[PDB]
């Protein structure tokens, strides 16, 4: 997160830190005791599927305070429509090997209903984006969890306000723009898979996933997020499914 | 009804035969007798920050 602030310890309690061989991989969002939602692009270069760890209750990467909870990622579920090395259908559903324990520092973010999300949540202007990503474009990643409030744009507005750059992927119906075009505030590559959390009448909801852009905090460009409302039925159907052998599973979308 | 101001619901909204409307809640919440408000039924309900709620 570029231009954000430190998320006070326990105020982003659904934030997940994904590790591979102990190294920082991506962010994620806890939606219940055993499921985490992240981005499909986070798993493109994975060869060591048994070394994938999800850390809940994390804040400061340099210190262990006892609120951290580590779990092995037992399954990574990606849509059949997602193509590695591309931007569209950027979502992953992760099943933890054993549930996390809900505490003041580990709480799920509500996966909303499609209808509610499309006709109510999609119109809340501001939302929180969080992670331990780089503090600047070509900068060092944060040791403390960072949070940023970003405004959501209608895709027509995003396309109008953006600087016409070539080879730049299309903004599909499975994505949305959020952020600032002045080079001051954004999410970054290291925040990939992390939540875009929306407040509605006293409760927070999952509306988007940190997916891609044209460089972190680039002037004339916004951050692009996976439109989670499109994947509600897909996620629900899978959470009702029995585990299958093998870590990576490709599931039909729709 | 749900189309406009979430049919007055706090969380989820369902339309029925004509002008009938039913509010509902996410797991870990129950609906109050007003038929719009959702109250937690668990210690750690989703989308609520314990440290902020405990002030
Ligand atoms: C084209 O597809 C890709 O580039 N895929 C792919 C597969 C894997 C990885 S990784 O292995 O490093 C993983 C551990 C994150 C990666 C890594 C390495 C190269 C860039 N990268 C990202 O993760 C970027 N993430 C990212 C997230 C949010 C924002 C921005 C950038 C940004 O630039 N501006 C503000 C919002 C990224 C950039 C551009 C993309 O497409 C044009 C894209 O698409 C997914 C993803 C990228
Ligand atoms: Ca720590």
């Amino acid at each position: 997160i570029v231009g954000g602030k430190v998320c006070p310890k326990g105020e982003c309690p659904w934030q997940v830190l994904l590790l591979v061989n102990g190294a920082q991989l991506c962010g994620g969002t806890l939606i219940n005791t055993i499921w985490v939602v992240s981005a499909a692009h986070c798993f493109d270069k994975i060869k060591n599927w048994r070394n994938l760890i999800a850390v809940l209750g994390e804040h400061d990467l340099s210190e262990h305070d006892g609120d951290e909870q580590s779990r092995r990622v037992a399954q990574v579920i990606i849509p059949s429509t997602y193509v590695p090395g591309t931007t569209n259908h950027d979502i992953a559903l992760l099943r933890l090997h054993q549930p996390v324990v809900l505490t003041d520092h580990v709480v799920p973010l509500c996966l909303p209903e499609r209808t509610f999300s499309e006709r109510t949540l999609a119109f809340v202007r501001f939302s929180l984006v969080s992670g331990w990503g780089q503090l600047l474009d070509r900068g060092a990643t944060a040791l403390e969890l960072m949070v940023l409030n970003v405004p959501r744009l209608m895709t027509q507005d995003c396309l109008q306000q953006s600087r016409k750059v070539g080879d730049s992927p299309n903004i599909t119906e499975y994505m949305f723009c959020a952020g600032y075009s002045d080079g001051s505030k954004d999410s970054c590559k290291g925040d990939s898979g992390g939540p875009h959390a929306t407040h509605y009448r006293g409760t927070w909801y999952l509306t988007g996933i940190v997916s891609w852009g044209q460089g972190c905090a680039t002037v004339g460009h916004f951050g692009v997020y996976t439109r989670v409302s499109q994947y509600i039925e897909w996620l629900q159907k899978l959470m009702r499914s029995e585990p299958r052998p093998g870590v990576l599973l490709r599931a039909p979308f729709p | 009804i749900c189309v406009n101001e979430n049919g007055g619901c706090e969380q989820y909204c369902s339309d029925h035969t004509g002008t009938k409307r039913s509010c509902r809640c996410h797991e870990g919440y129950s609906l109050l007798a007003d038929g719009v408000s959702c109250t937690p039924t668990v210690e750690y309900p989703c989308g609520k920050i314990p440290i902020l709620e405990k002030r």
